[PDB]
């Protein structure tokens, strides 16, 4: 499921289908999320969290 | 936080002070966050 994530950036020539977590592969046994301060400030986690508790929010209105 | 409040708040503050008086329109500006009582109806007994 990390694997196969992929994006495209202009490199020089044309479009490339590179792949997120170039370090990651069929012989990868771990992989580690660095920061300086904490994860929660690393927005593919500010996001996800952001998204959720919004959402929680609204069912929580729309329950009452 | 209400960062959208502040935005649709100051918005209404630049350009819509003619029409909102025009419409006799009622606003009122909440956020989740801070106007909780408001929004879920359950203010304090006071």
């Amino acid at each position: 499921n990390y694997s196969a994530m992929i994006f495209e950036t202009i490199v020089d020539g044309k479009l490339k289908t590179e792949k997120i977590f170039k370090e990651i592969n069929e012989h990868s046994t771990s992989y580690t999320f660095r920061s300086e301060k904490g994860l929660l400030s690393a927005t593919q986690f500010t996001q996800p969290a952001l998204t959720l508790m919004e959402k929680a929010a609204f069912e929580d209105l729309k329950s009452k | 936080s209400p960062t959208l409040a502040g935005m649709a708040q100051r918005t209404l503050k630049n350009k819509y002070e003619s029409y909102d008086a025009a419409l006799s329109l009622h606003r009122e500006i909440l956020c989740y966050s801070k106007d909780a009582k408001e929004i879920y109806y359950t203010p304090d007994p006071s």
